[PDB]
């Protein structure tokens, strides 16, 4: 089994550097294709894609949030969204997605969750 | 006129000429774009273009043999190069799905619809066949073959926007945006053919035949030697003369060949930058094995290559083993003993292959930059040449209806599919095998397993393949 | 197929039908059986070959079998009719399926 | 041009020339896979493939010869051997199914979908094609014709795996697996055409003429016997000649042929191992007889074969009864009498054969292992040769859409069927009938029945068949 | 190896020919050295009767 632990700052209203991290137990992150996704959901609204990270570096981004956050890895699975002088606080979640074989089209979908952290803001 | 569904390779004491037919299926696009990319790295990005084309790779030798085929053709012949190739593109039958609202699918036959070919003799388009990717043929001629869609990478301008430290390649002056569409077109409509009729290069052959002697050992095992060997140093030699037992201090005239990071049990080794950029070139040089088996177990290298599975699917280079070559090989110096593990060109040296399989490729390509060295084979198998057969893409079409004067009726690609037969020819110049005053029985070819489970066979999807690669060294030359 | 997928139960009063569903891949192309267990009882062969019934069995159980699912319609069910039906196939050694209680 | 269906055969004094048309059906496979067997025996079990393919077997005899046309063969000629045979496969309809959902089923027609062909000129796959199995032909030209799936049996090795005695045939190195699609295909298309035009080779005749005289009983029934027969016994003999009565202890200058295990009413007579591995040699040799009608009743033999039906339908040897063969026919020995039941082969011996009827087998095929002895004339009726006609073998094609780019559209295989005409063309070299000088009216010629149910003729499926086969010994010799 | 060569390549074998030539005969004879006890010079009166 995989399971994926995440870690939560707490609350800071002006403009800091939300910092988040997910260390992923079971099976270490540089060990094959797999993505890991920042998702976020909004309390009553639905889910919110930040972006997730290959283990060599390479990241994509939601073209919404592009210049605000930032996916890094030291097998550490970090976010780094700035400019929070938009309250948005929802709600953190990580998870992984197997890599797909054509890149047209996702053959995965994201079976690993982590349990959530609640930022406020 | 018959049409025929052609298979089976012919033998004769010159080249074999072996064909294979599939069914091949080009799918569908619901976009005709090109789609650039956005990988948007972050520690050199990539950048490319997603064409809407199929090409098709027939590139790996295990689908013009059967494996009676292959087995006949090591342990009778001695040598084996290609000579010429057709690819023969038969009966077309473009279809379309008129969606039945209530079943979902319902495929009639399109006499309009065509299959657009074009076929890049020219070689201006890049050229992304002989590298070595899961998509290459059915290994069975009972299964239907799916080509891949073709894309390529460029070469840039590596930016730095972002927050932390984003980098992206975008479009430079150097850049380029070929679109397949300003070519010829072999419109190719239900029942067309089309053929290709490439032309090999005069290549080298690939010596179907190990050796039963060593070469650091070619001498009279009696006799000694008429030369002498150090003694006591320091300005003063005193050199003293040889018997035959000094095998360990014999003088030999040819040195071996370079052993660039031979190593047992990431990137392997690897150029790059400071230690993180470190692009890999994973199967060493081509003069090196990565896989043999010593006193006890298989060594099995940092720098091999799976071919499946895991647990791997190695060749077993045995004949690298037996000439000064392998994996824990040092080489040592006596500068004022110094162990390195690589060994240089030195030369006067000989090295012979890292020996093809039954799943080698055959052919990749020598890029278009100058001076080269050697390149006449290359790794992953095969041989590599200057002008390779060129690539094949297979389009469809977009017919584009209906419209009813403004409006956008329909889904305006409405849908259409092509399944077709691609009968792909290739004849190889085989060499006659080298003489033998030798009164042994050579060893037998079949095919390595090791229990219950057989080589190349449907068991109770069914046929598998065995656990080492069939290698084509195993009769000796005698050298 | 390999896998026969069917549903949990169905409820039904006297009067109507009970059509259940025995889901499975390409069974169109196949044959399907259906059994009828009473409690405490072994099970009957209630359909055979998707559409024939046996002489012990009366003429009011008919089934189908068409595309991926086969179907068993029982016309006007009496107070007896309250069995776990199975439906059987034969993908080279033999399937049996889950079981709709009725 | 005109397309026809032919049927009818056409006499003369030298060969006739018999042709049948039949519709045949080459129906699905909604798997094109081998699927190898699971047999898992547990008492030497089988191990088998099961190919995708549908050969066809026309072997018989009643559908070359409508009971007219057999009966006008035996009441005027005196022998049969064939000489050649053609099979055309005629117009073509292969077509599509597209599963109305709320109909089930609407059959339109394809012009892309075709119809792979092969036949086995060369002997390159296992012949199974005269053994004697429930799937030859319709007997009446009125119905559909569906022909065989295609699957052989091999030899692999013997395991014992499972918990009390479970025996499984796992592959061995002389395994094989026959791929038949590394051939050549006729892909025969809708409204192709294709022949196959066999040539027999020259076979000995069938005789189909009985004899008016016992063997044993050839001489002059007065004048006695030049030669002696002993009275005393015991180192003095006292030989005594004979008078025209002595005809039980009359001398034969040939013997009968051989009786082995020929009894009256399992397994049979059988070879193998302890009591239990035991394989059958059902229908003895072809020098016995199984049924014959003795002083009251019919004798049925043990190593008897039905022919359908039970209470059974065999062929009325009366033949070999006359000709000092038979069920219970014991052979007696002097020796210090011993009733044996076998019969040796007696250097000098004539056993006439089992007769051939009109639903007997044409070849079979004799093995290619060698030292065959007499292997002229199959059991089970027919010839036997070494490459017999060779195998038709017919697979439609896997039209494998539709995809969608990466979906799994749809059904990929999607449905096809094809429909047909075979034309099956064989003629008999004929032989002239046996000369008599004979005054009395030979028997007529007309099929065994018993009351009120007459032979091959519609009733109120309809068309019966009589109780006894029809045999083919009605004229007589006169030997 | 040439027997070797024989059943991987070929499916039946049966002999058409057949030579027998008996070479370069060398009959010679012993002098029994009385001492040594044989000495064997060379003959060219001897024979060898071939039938």
């Amino acid at each position: 089994q995989v399971q994926l632990q995440e870690s939560g700052p707490g609350l800071v209203r002006p403009s800091q550097t939300l910092s988040l991290s997910c260390t992923v137990s079971g099976a270490s992150i540089s060990s094959g294709g797999y993505y890991w996704s920042w998702i976020r959901q909004h309390p009553g609204k639905g889910l919110e894609w930040i972006g997730h990270i290959y283990y060599s570096g390479t990241v994509y981004y939601n073209p919404s949030l592009r210049s605000r956050v930032s996916i890094s890895i030291d097998n550490q699975l970090s976010l780094k969204v700035a400019s929070v002088t938009a309250a948005d606080t929802a709600v953190y979640y990580c998870a992984r997605v197997r890599v797909d074989s054509v890149r047209g089209a996702g053959d995965n979908g994201f079976d690993p969750w982590g349990h959530g952290t609640l930022v406020t803001v | 006129v018959k049409s025929m569904w052609s298979e089976g390779a012919t033998f004769s004491a010159n080249s074999v000429t072996c064909t294979f037919s599939r069914q091949f299926l080009i799918p569908y696009d619901p976009e005709h774009h090109y789609k650039v990319f956005s990988p948007a790295a972050s520690s050199s990005p990539i950048m490319g273009y997603s064409t809407p084309w199929r090409y098709l790779d027939f590139n790996a030798l295990n689908l013009f043999f059967s494996p009676l085929e292959f087995q006949h053709l090591i342990e009778n012949y001695g040598s084996i190069a290609p000579d010429a190739l057709t690819v023969t593109i038969s009966e077309i039958a473009v279809k379309d799905v008129t969606d039945k609202t209530g079943g979902g699918v319902q495929v009639t036959d399109s006499t309009t619809g065509r299959l657009c070919m074009l076929v890049d003799h020219e070689y201006k388009y890049p050229y992304v066949l002989g590298q070595g990717q899961d998509t290459l043929a059915p290994e069975l001629p009972i299964w239907v073959y799916f080509p891949p869609q073709y894309a390529y990478l460029t070469v840039g301008d590596v930016n730095t926007q972002g927050i932390s430290g984003d980098s992206k390649k975008l479009a430079s002056e150097e850049s380029a945006f070929y679109v397949l569409e300003h070519s010829s077109f072999q419109l190719l409509g239900t029942g067309g053919t089309a053929t290709m009729s490439y032309k090999f290069p005069p290549v080298p052959p690939e010596n179907l035949e190990g050796c039963s002697q060593h070469f650091y050992e070619m001498y009279n095992p009696l006799y000694g030697s008429r030369l002498g060997v150090p003694d006591t140093l320091g300005g003063d030699p005193k050199f003293r003369s040889l018997t035959h037992e000094d095998h360990a201090i014999q003088p030999q005239n040819f040195m071996p060949g370079p052993l660039v990071n031979s190593v047992s049990t990431l990137t392997g080794l690897s150029t790059g930058t400071s230690q993180n950029t470190r692009i890999s070139l994973r199967p060493g040089p081509v003069s090196q094995p990565y896989h043999h088996w010593d006193t006890d177990k298989y060594v099995t290298g940092i720098n091999a290559i799976s071919h499946g599975q895991g647990v791997g699917r190695f060749p077993n280079e045995k004949e690298q083993l037996k000439q000064l070559q392998g994996l824990n090989m040092h080489t040592y110096f006596p500068n004022k003993y110094t162990d390195q593990i690589e060994r240089p060109l030195m030369v006067g040296s000989v090295w012979n292959r890292r020996a093809l399989h039954y799943e080698s490729q055959l052919w990749s390509k020598i890029p278009n930059l100058d001076d080269s060295f050697k390149t006449q084979f290359a790794a992953l198998g095969g041989w590599g040449l200057h002008q390779p057969p060129p690539q094949i893409f297979l389009k469809i079409l977009p017919q584009s209806g209906p419209i009813g004067g403004i409006k956008s009726m329909g889904i305006t690609t409405l849908v259409q599919y092509a399944v077709g037969i691609m009968t792909v020819t290739m004849t190889f110049k085989l060499g006659p095998r080298k003489a033998t005053g030798r009164w042994n029985p050579q060893p037998g070819v079949y095919p390595p397993h090791a229990a219950g489970h057989l080589p190349y066979v449907l068991y109770d999807h069914g046929y598998e393949k065995p656990e080492e690669l069939w290698t084509a060294k195993s009769r000796v030359h005698p050298l | 197929a390999a896998a026969l997928t069917q549903p949990l139960s169905v409820s039904v009063s006297p009067g109507q039908t009970a059509i259940f569903t025995c889901s499975g891949d390409n069974l169109g192309d196949k044959y399907v059986y259906w059994f009828q267990q009473r409690p405490g009882q072994s099970p009957a062969l209630l359909i055979y070959q998707d559409n024939k019934r046996p002489s012990g069995i009366p003429e009011r159980f008919s089934g189908s079998n068409s595309g991926n699912t086969a179907t068993l319609t029982i016309s006007g069910t009496q107070s007896t009719d309250e069995a776990d039906y199975y439906c059987q196939t034969w993908d080279s050694t033999v399937v049996f399926g889950g079981g709709t209680k009725l």
